[PDB]
RNA sequence: CCAAGUCUGGGCUAAGUGGUAAAGGAUGUGGCGCCGCGAAGACAGCCAGGAGGUUGGCUUAGAAGCAGCCAUCCUUUAAAG
């Protein structure tokens, strides 16, 4: 939204109210602009994990934003990102992420867990096709039972960028089963 | 009484300034807190 | 600042004696967490425990994981006096640079952990920073 | 204006009736003759009696109908709760024996409704231990 | 005291801090962003009911919010604790 720069100041820049971020694309770059403030509001939201795009001299209203960056520093507050659009019908390196509910199985009444270390799902459905919040939870929950890829369930868009058993999301003793 | 590390008690035990310094205040002996 | 004399002559191939990492539960998104900013051989035992001591208070659901872990140590007062100090070893733990990712409260809406760790970092040693993730904490 | 916790088939100790109302302005020995009349049925439970006078010193008023929690549990065939309740859920019924519990229930129930009836046994039932699946 | 502007400009101190110290606290004070609204006329004073199936399970000799281990739901209605 917005966010302008690209001339050759990061210092100063990199300071005050405007951040670094790169002009990203399949093909060409151009000096770093956005800003200290933006970020924020959007980035807020769910950087890549949605989507948008901001009017700098109207040039390019295009989609991809950020596939990298850092709030690095110690302090935790980022500066120098990351930013590559994509008008292409060509879109993979889609990673948007997937959520249950809570069904009930081992948790409201076993109180056992569940470990995910998924949560997200970086793949590759139909580029600039993609439903910025997709939820599937077949529930199961308890004892030493566990899930992962492998079985899964992926709906529409047939990528899976990714690969067959592993890190799915189990059920573990939040004290013991 | 614990001078150092004052913190509320019954859900009112009040905060008040004397002298700069802060000592608990609330309907209870036992409150007279202090520093 | 002085380490050891190596990962197998004087000292180097452990456990280091600890109670793991994981605990709490879970969570998508809700970014709940604590980390800090001091720099110290981080006092095992003293770490061990606090972490710990965590669970006691609260007991499921509130990603209790934690990652952190010392692997290196001390050594001082052995054999004859002051002077040519030979080496008795006693106490690693691992260097908390100046900051970093701590151990997670990470879980949806379940702040009855945040206070938690809250209790976790009470405890602990180096201050310690009271903070959430990306997002938050919802 | 007084309420107690009287027992069956003794309307005479002097240690809980004779303080407890002497001196709120109740003559002890005639209000203790006239239980024997209507606990003498149901003698050997406790009856809670609810005692309210006047500006005359006399009067008994509402003692009791009895009870309504065993006999449910010879109905079912579980005592006491099995242990904490949404932590070891192994009682589960039907859909149509709760539908018929709660229309005789409705006197001191929650409306005259059918869509509030079934709600109330809902509530009561997973707070203790019976899941209705 | 001892030579040299009790210079001018615009902030911040109400403790003599300055004139040694840490963990640790607290509507101190001054400057920045958020959630709810004031004509569904808003937080703190004041009038009132201060709702019913809630008086569920371990322990009951007593949970029946106001011993504590598990629940955390339904409602006829001015809403719900």
């Amino acid at each position: 939204m917005e966010l302008t720069a690209k001339p050759r100041t990061p210092k100063q820049k990199l300071d005050e109210s405007m951040i670094a971020a790169v002009a990203y694309n399949k093909e060409n770059n151009v000096s770093f602009a956005l800003d200290r403030k933006a970020f924020d509001r959007a980035f807020r939201q769910q950087s890549t994990t949605g989507l948008f795009d901001i009017t700098v001299e109207g040039g390019e209203t295009f989609p991809a934003l950020v596939k990298a960056v850092q709030m690095d520093k110690r302090k935790r507050a980022p500066i120098h990102v990351d930013f590559y659009m994509v008008t292409y019908g060509e879109p993979v390196e889609v990673s948007v992420p997937v959520h249950t509910t809570g069904r009930s199985q081992g948790e409201v009444q076993g109180g056992l867990v569940d470990i995910v270390v998924h949560n997200l799902q970086i793949v590759a459905p139909g580029p600039r096709r993609i439903p910025q919040e997709l939820v599937v939870d077949v529930t199961k929950m308890n004892i030493g039972d566990h899930i992962t890829a492998g079985d899964i369930k992926l709906p529409e868009g047939c990528t899976l960028a990714a690969d067959p058993e592993l890190t799915v999301v189990s059920v573990l003793p939040p004290r013991l089963t | 009484k614990v001078r150092s590390s004052v913190k509320k008690m019954c859900d009112n035990c009040k905060v008040v300034r004397r002298h700069g310094r802060v000592l608990v205040i609330c309907s209870n002996v036992k409150h007279k807190q202090r520093q | 600042s002085i380490k050891p004399t190596r990962r197998e002559y004087i000292s180097g191939i452990p456990g280091k004696g600890i109670a793991q990492f994981k605990m709490g539960n879970n969570t998508y998104p809700a970014q709940v967490e604590n980390v800090v900013e001091k720099p110290v051989q981080i006092r095992h035992n003293a770490l061990e425990a606090a972490r710990n001591a965590a669970n006691r208070f609260v007991q499921n659901s509130g990603k209790f994981r934690i990652r952190k872990f010392p692997f290196h140590v001390i050594r001082e007062q052995d054999g004859d006096g002051m002077r040519a100090p030979f080496g008795k070893s006693v106490g690693t733990a691992a260097r908390s640079h100046g900051a970093n990712h701590d151990f997670i409260a990470w879980v949806n809406p379940d702040p009855a952990v945040e206070f938690a760790w809250r209790r976790a970092y009470m405890k602990v040693t180096p201050t310690v920073n009271i903070d959430s993730s990306p997002a938050g904490n919802a | 204006q007084i309420k107690l916790q009287l027992p069956a088939g003794k309307a005479t100790p002097a240690p809980p009736v004779g303080p407890a109302l002497g001196q709120h302005g109740v003559n002890i020995m005639e209000f203790c003759k006239r239980f024997n009349a209507e606990t003498a049925d149901k003698a050997g439970m406790i009856l809670p009696v609810v005692i309210t006078v006047y500006e005359d010193k006399s009067f008994t008023f509402i003692i009791k109908t009895p009870p309504a929690s065993f006999l449910l549990k010879k109905a079912a065939g579980i005592e006491k709760g099995s242990s904490e309740p949404k932590r070891k859920i192994v009682g589960k019924v039907t859909r149509k024996q709760i539908e018929e519990i709660a229309k005789t229930k409705m006197p001191d129930l929650n409306a005259n409704s059918l869509e509030a009836a079934m709600k109330i046994i809902e509530g009561t039932a997973k707070s203790m231990g019976i899941e209705v699946v």
